[PDB]
């Protein structure tokens, strides 16, 4: 069976786009 | 002649793709015990280090010592960086050049614009970070 | 020259700091490699060709929160050795982090902060970040407070301590981990802000309208208060107020430097469309008792001081009218000896909203830091939690066995009892 | 690099735009590799979007509206719960006023063409036919996985069926509406949509 | 880093521990051949909590298998996931501690202490610096309660400051096996109160009651009984191995659960436990999991928790759940069950959120709590021991072995005073 | 049974042709 | 360049010496038909140290093979690696010294030493410039301890400045065959200590312990036992052959490990040594290597070195390997085990690193040590010689071939002071 669980920090703090 | 990924059809990479980046050769063979834990850490390092810059700064060339085309394909299906075709002779020349026996594998060699060896790091035992992308800028 | 230094200790302080250095990156538009594509100078350091490295140190003996920062996407933002991480967690004990497992990394952290501090000369302040309810934030953060106190004594030290909730615990030793922190943090830090987790829970159920949030939604909305406080250090404004003037304007008597916090507006894209945000109500929602951050109902308290940093498109001539409305209002009672208790600040920068967040792009906002005589209820129940737990001596045997002897339980309790009776001495 | 690098839309966009940049450099100082704002892509090809009455409409029609992809399955009980609320939201939110504010692109994970057409007949917004591969590229591009049947390149599955997500002009995902997610606000988070800000261009 | 060193002793403990490394290796993604599979960095970055790398790229568990009868070690090897252990770590015996607590502890108990302490020392000193010692054993049998419990006392004098935990099964209330259990459990409780940090009790007749109702299973062998105990085993060390929103360690659970140095026995519970029929018709939500939290028919323990007040209980939640719905539900379960908690401690609940659910499920929680109703087995075994000893039965194979009657009178004086302190605090 | 040779000296392993500077 | 001449004597030497021409054969990859396969330079670079070109490309060993009976000579050229040796270097004896040292050194060896020493001159003087000679023999035997020890005396008289490195298997400590052990050991030691530059001792009861406890082989053959001692006997001369980081030779070892010219009887060990099923499991590291190396169970000398002090010691490591853990662990052992090392030579340890490890492994070590716990042999052989001489047991064969009782007094006295002058430095 596969594993499909990620932590809060990794799955949230994605590299957000910079504001104009 | 050397292959990057795309889902649905396989697209070859440009020779000018490697401009201004640092190219590390990565040796692996599937089913090997150490390769299964060297793949995910260098995957995460690829993602994090190379995808904050608007310009990508590193590139990793995958070379497989596998015994089967289907096994190489199913591990390419997990590999997110670039690789090379199995039937081509460049893989054989590269493994017979850079001194890799068929427990030294897995290992990494950062190279330069001339293609000659610029740095060697193995994994026989936090050592992925010893390579710096600022070292091998290419013109 | 005149810049500020930030210390994050304990995994609450790391994650609060983690969100704090989200908004700081997005405000100045630095790219998470470390280089943008002199306002940045007040928090960063030019590491040569455009690279910025922040002036923050992360300190935890629990290696499982620093490593996930190390492995996270902000790995090259920080210079690789301000993130110093021990071997094993202090485990919710004041005694463990202050005595046994503290000292082997305090010397590394003291030596860490030194070369950062003397990168320039005339540095302004210190920014603590810790959970005072747990072990390695409270006890260890004390040590970094007391050791910095003797070295750098002419410097202000700001603390942002997540005070433990009245009803919510998530750790049963928090009554013990508070009183053993309050004595050893009172007379050693200059300025500290109460923040409570269920109060900001009641913020996000009512205003932003989410029923079941996460700590990441707590810290992101705590980070808005943090950036708005230090906004005058960063950005030019009509009337700006810095860190160095909080003993000057907020501290009446030397011991009393515990302050609440508030923020407005805190609204979604839900009702941003349905409501205009004029300065009449954002100063009315700021003082509204269900909009602080620390549960503290100020109806049974008396105000003493207030500092408002309006930010965004605010003209000053309606600031004066808006604060005049509050003084005429009768439900809020300032103390008799303090005739004027409003400090006004105006910055020119609108607050920034993180992409994929949950706050709306408001035009103008207010961050409020207040002294009230209503903190009596805040220190009363955590006195009331301590004296029942110790009434016939629960949990003492790991405190005594670790190094804190009997008597610091006693002497801190009348130390708190001194602090409670001082507040009642003020208000009469 | 938005949303995920291991995604066919991003990789084909950067292949085509790197080819265009190399052709421009060969014809004519330009930066290699180009910045993310430098890549531009026609996200939706010609024969992709069809409305009710089955008329194919170009991408240029979507200007000035808040557009959301809706990934849905015919057999899913949560989808059957979600659809009426979303119909009423479309109805009210879009007849109120003078402009067509919101607009919805339906992508099916259905188990054949019969299920796709039957579930499509219930809906008034746009749709993408299942035969065109853009469905498969889109679902992996947004990593919306039904069950673990397609391997990932280390990226975790954000959400599955049903899912609503609002779109930007450069293919950047704006936000997942929290229907089946960590928040899990079913049939009530549809009104978290930010139609003033999310404007396709 | 911190690594837990495992000890598997006794007939019971070797079977439970066999299922332990069965369930840890496949949620961590390691094949029985020792190689890794899965390509998930979180499953890998803390693998050294239980594994040691073997310079072939393969792993080896840090478990020491120790017994005095050679059959069960060959049973573990013959089972699946049995090639993981190192053959040098196997320390057999040949006499067989014939369910006589004295002879598992002295007679042929002493002659393997040299070999079993030598192999755990080799494991202990080669690492960074260790954290704790989990052992799996039984308090009913002889070699589980003699041979491993002497391994308790020899290790704890060797490392005095490090933590160690025991997952020990107990004599059943209704029907016992190994008819000298009252002598075994009472002689093993007064080594555990002196030399053990937390003793997580499992009771066999309650485990069948779990298979009675909450699973509606028909024919449960010793496969799925041990498989559900291993679920509770993995839950208490889940939060060390993986990150989360609120991380908690084994020592931090011990800081806030044991209020006084003696009473450190723990009732365990696992949720969800669903029958396969009702698996479709069930909402798996944080306010729903917290109701199987305080279900008297859900605890692994045999005692009835409704006849006493919990002194301190902890809950290791696993999964991506909202923090508010957690701590409000802990306050929800505290306010309405106000009569079922003790009053002289405010806010008794402890909660800890990790970010990794176990394999095949979306959300889980492991309950580790301290009840004053655990006094029942300390009372029911007690009047079992005082009954037999009053007519001096069976003691001639103890008195004939080295333990005379001073320690037996001492052993009951230990455990009945433990009943007194539990009643003192209620 | 025979066994292949798979080792090298330190100087020959590291003092290789090296990249010339620009 | 440098060459080592390898001279074999007796049945025991010749069975051991067959394995040297097996383990050096495949390390250098020479084919027993004569040629080379293995297609790498670094074996072929330094091969004149043990082989000779033969104008057909084949490599004849520079080995001198003497014995007084042809039965062992039949066993050499018939087995594997048997066609390698030159027949002219096979020198025979017909009669056989029936385990009598007198006819080994005076009666039968007298008319053969003139022939075997002629063959040594052709190999020795036939080169450019020689380094040393090495000898393998016994001390219990007659044809090995007689003609062997006669050869050392007569070859020092021609080459006094070259080095001697000899294995000699001593009499067994507990139970030994060939009842004239002390008349063959004591009468050969007192001429060994005046003619041999370095001798390092091997005990068949020592290899019994190693192959049973460590190798875990239930059926140890002399074919296995000689292979183990031949494994070390490559390792003491390996760093001549392969390039390395801290190069050492035998003269390197000889100037450094022998303080005074009396005491030069060394001890031999070897690591790694794990059974067939443990090559998959152990983590091959230098820190575990040095723990295996300072154990009495590793030692090929049937003695307890912890009863005395290591006066000087040296470890020759092989393999691609970091030099900190070489240096810092030799520091660590010298600072932990204080009383196990002599005081007035501080930092007793010589370390040498050669880059190319033996085949099969990746890191290996060969350990030598001059210890003052070697008293236990010289005392055991003396008092056995003392008790068996006080009433003239079995003298009349030694006196029968031309000795006297006066050579037996001096052979006791020359080895009696050797017992005291180790005791002087303890
Ligand atoms: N606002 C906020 N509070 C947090 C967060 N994480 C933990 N806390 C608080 O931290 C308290 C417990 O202390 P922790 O920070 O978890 O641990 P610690 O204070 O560092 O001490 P240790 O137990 O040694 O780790 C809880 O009561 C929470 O209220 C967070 O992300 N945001
Ligand atoms: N839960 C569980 N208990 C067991 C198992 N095997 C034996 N036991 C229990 O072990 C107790 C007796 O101890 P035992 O292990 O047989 O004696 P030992 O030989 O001294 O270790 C009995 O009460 C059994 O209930 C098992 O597989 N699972
Ligand atoms: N290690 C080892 N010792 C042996 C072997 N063969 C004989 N010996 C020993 O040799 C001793 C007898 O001396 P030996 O060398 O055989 O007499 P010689 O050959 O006629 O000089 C006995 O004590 C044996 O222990 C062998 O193959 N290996
Ligand atoms: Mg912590």
């Amino acid at each position: 069976l596969p594993f499909n669980a990620q932590s809060c920090y990794r799955s949230e703090y994605v590299a957000k786009p910079l504001p104009p | 002649v050397v292959k990057r990924t795309q889902q649905g059809n396989y697209v070859p990479v440009r020779p000018d793709h490697f401009a201004g980046v640092s190219v590390a050769l990565f040796f692996a063979k599937a089913g090997h015990s150490k390769c299964a834990q060297i793949v995910p850490v260098v995957r995460q390092f690829y993602k994090t280090t190379n995808f904050s810059g608007e310009k990508a700064v590193i590139e990793i060339i995958y070379v497989s010592l596998d015994k089967d085309e289907q096994d190489f394909e199913r591990v390419r299906a997990l590999m997110p960086w670039c690789s090379v075709e199995y039937k081509s002779c460049l893989r054989k020349k590269l493994i017979e050049r850079y001194r890799v026996p068929n427990t030294a594998i897995p290992l990494l060699i950062v190279i330069g614009p001339n293609g000659e060896e610029a740095g060697r790091m193995n994994f026989q035992q936090f050592v992925l970070q010893r390579w710096d992308y600022r070292f091998n800028k290419w013109p | 020259m005149r810049e500020v230094i930030s210390i994050h200790v304990g995994q609450a302080g790391i994650q609060i700091g983690n969100a704090c250095w989200e908004l700081f990156c997005l405000e100045h538009g630095i790219q998470p490699d470390g280089q943008m594509p002199d306002a940045f100078n007040t928090f960063f350091s030019e590491t040569g060709a455009g690279k910025h490295v922040p002036r923050c140190v992360f300190l935890d003996l629990e290696p499982t929160v620093v490593d996930e920062v190390r492995t996270g996407t902000y790995r090259h933002l920080f210079h690789p050795e301000q993130l110093i991480s021990g071997k094993e967690d202090a485990a919710n004990n004041f005694a463990r982090g202050h005595y046994t497992i503290g000292k082997e990394i305090v010397d590394l952290s003291l030596d860490r902060i030194r070369k950062l501090a003397d990168n320039c000369t005339g540095l302004q302040g210190f920014l603590m970040f810790n959970a005072v309810g747990g072990g390695t934030g409270s006890g260890l953060g004390c040590l970094l407070l007391e050791r910095l106190s003797v070295d750098y004594g002419k410097k202000s030290k700001l603390n942002f301590c997540s005070w433990p909730s009245p009803q919510v615990s998530t750790a049963v030793v928090e009554p013990y981990n508070s009183v053993l922190s309050t004595h050893s943090l009172l007379e050693h830090t200059d300025v500290a802000v109460m923040l409570d987790n269920e109060a900001i829970y009641d913020i996000c159920r009512r205003n932003l309208d989410i029923e079941r949030p996460t700590y990441t939604n707590l810290n992101r909305l705590i980070a808005q208060v943090i950036s708005s406080l230090t906004a005058s250090l960063r950005f030019d404004g009509a009337l700006n107020v810095d860190v160095t003037e909080f003993q000057t304007n907020l501290v009446p008597y030397p011991r009393i430097h515990f302050m609440l916090s508030s923020y407005a507006p805190i609204i979604s894209a839900e009702k941003a469309y349905h409501e205009q945000l004029s300065v009449a109500e954002i100063t009315n929602s700021a003082f509204e008792p269900a909009s602080m951050m620390a549960k503290c109902d100020p109806r049974h308290g008396k105000y003493m001081a207030c500092c408002l940093m309006y930010r965004g498109d605010v003209v000053p001539k309606d600031v004066n009218a808006a604060v005049a409305t509050i003084k005429t209002k009768r439900t809020i009672q300032f103390v008799d000896w303090c005739p004027t208790g409003f400090k006004c600040g105006i910055n020119y920068q609108p607050p920034t909203v993180v992409p994929g967040g949950d706050l709306a792009k408001v035009m103008r906002a207010v961050c409020m830091i207040s002294n009230s005589t209503a903190i009596a209820e805040v220190f009363s129940r955590m006195d009331h939690k301590f004296d029942l737990m110790y009434a016939k001596r629960a949990f003492v045997h790991w405190y005594v066995g670790e190094g804190m002897e009997e008597g610091e339980f006693s002497e801190a309790r009348e130390d708190l009892a001194a602090l409670e009776k001082d507040y009642e001495e003020v208000g009469i | 690099s938005q949303p995920v690098f291991a995604s066919p839309l991003n990789v084909e966009k950067r292949r085509l735009n790197e080819e265009r940049a190399l052709m421009q450099a060969q014809k004519a100082n330009i930066q290699l590799p180009p910045n993310y704002g430098d890549m531009d892509l026609i996200l939706f090809p010609e024969g992709s979007l069809k409305n009710s009455n089955n008329t194919v409409i170009p991408q240029s029609h979507l200007k000035g509206k808040s557009v959301a992809l809706y990934f849905a399955d015919g057999a899913d009980p949560k989808c059957a719960s979600l659809l009426p609320f979303l119909l009423n939201y479309y109805r009210t939110m879009n007849e109120g006023g003078a402009n067509q504010k919101i607009e919805i692109i339906f992508v099916s994970l259905d188990r054949d063409r019969e299920a796709f057409e039957s579930h499509r007949a219930h809906m008034p917004w746009l749709s993408i036919d299942l035969e065109n591969p853009l469905t498969e590229i889109l679902k992996r591009h947004f990593r919306v996985m039904k069950e673990y049947e397609v391997p990932t390149y280390g990226y975790g599955s954000r959400t599955g069926v049903p899912s609503v997500i609002v779109i930007g002009s450069d293919g950047r995902e704006a936000q997942f509406l929290p229907i089946c997610s960590g928040l899990e606000e079913g049939d009530r988070a549809l009104l978290r949509w930010d139609w003033r800000n999310t404007k396709f261009a | 880093m911190r690594e837990i060193v495992h000890v598997q002793g006794g007939q019971c403990g070797n079977q439970i521990g066999a299922k332990f490394w069965e369930v840890i290796s496949d949620e961590h993604g390691i094949d029985p051949t020792g190689t890794y599979c899965g390509d998930s960095d979180l499953q890998l970055e803390r693998i050294n909590v239980f594994y040691n790398e073997a310079t072939g790229g393969r792993f080896v568990p840090r478990a020491i298998l120790m017994d005095l009868e050679p059959g069960t070690m060959d049973s573990v090897r013959a089972g699946p996931f049995g090639q993981l252990f190192r053959p040098d770590n196997f320390v057999f015996g040949q006499t067989g501690a014939g369910n006589n607590w004295a002879k598992g502890h002295y007679t042929e108990g002493a002659e393997l202490i040299d070999s079993v302490l030598d192999v755990v020392r080799k494991e202990a000193e080669g690492c960074d610096c260790l954290q704790g010692f989990q052992i799996t054993h039984s308090l009913g049998g002889g070699t589980g309660s003699g041979m491993g419990t002497l391994l308790i006392s020899k290790v704890r004098e060797e490392y005095p400051d490090r933590i160690m935990e025991t997952f020990s099964v107990f004599p059943s209330p209704k029907v016992s096996d190994t008819v000298v259990e009252p002598y075994n459990a009472t002689l093993s409780v007064h080594q555990l109160v002196e030399n053990a940090d937390e003793v997580q009790v499992i009771d066999n007749e309650a485990l069948y009651d779990i298979c009675f109702r909450t699973l509606k299973l028909t024919t449960p062998t010793y496969g799925d009984l041990n498989h559900l105990v291993s679920a509770a085993m993995s839950g208490v060390t889940c939060c060390l191995r993986f990150p989360g929103q609120l991380n908690s360690d084994l020592r931090k659970l011990a800081v806030n659960l044991i209020p006084f140095p003696r009473l450190h026995f723990f009732l365990i519970g696992f949720a969800p436990l669903t029958s396969r029929g009702s698996q479709q018709y069930r909402a798996l939500s944080v306010p729903e999991l917290t109701q199987q939290m305080f279900d008297a028919k859900n605890m692994m323990c045999a005692s009835d928790p409704r006849h006493g007040r919990y002194l301190t209980a902890s809950a290791m939640f696993r999964g991506r759940m909202s923090t508010k719905e957690v701590d409000e539900q802990m306050l929800n379960v505290q306010n309405k069950n106000s009569s079922y908690f003790v009053e002289w401690i405010p806010n008794n609940m402890k909660s800890s959120v990790c970010d990794i659910p176990p394999k095949g499920l979306k959300m889980s929680v492991t309950f580790v709590g301290n009840s004053t109703a655990i006094q029942e087995m300390f009372k029911r075994v007690s009047d079992q021991f005082t009954a037999m000893f009053r007519r001096k039965a069976f003691l001639h194979w103890y008195t004939g072995e080295g333990m005379d009657e001073m320690e037996f009178t001492e052993a009951e004086s230990n455990m009945n005073d433990l009943v007194s302190e539990y009643q003192q605090y209620q």
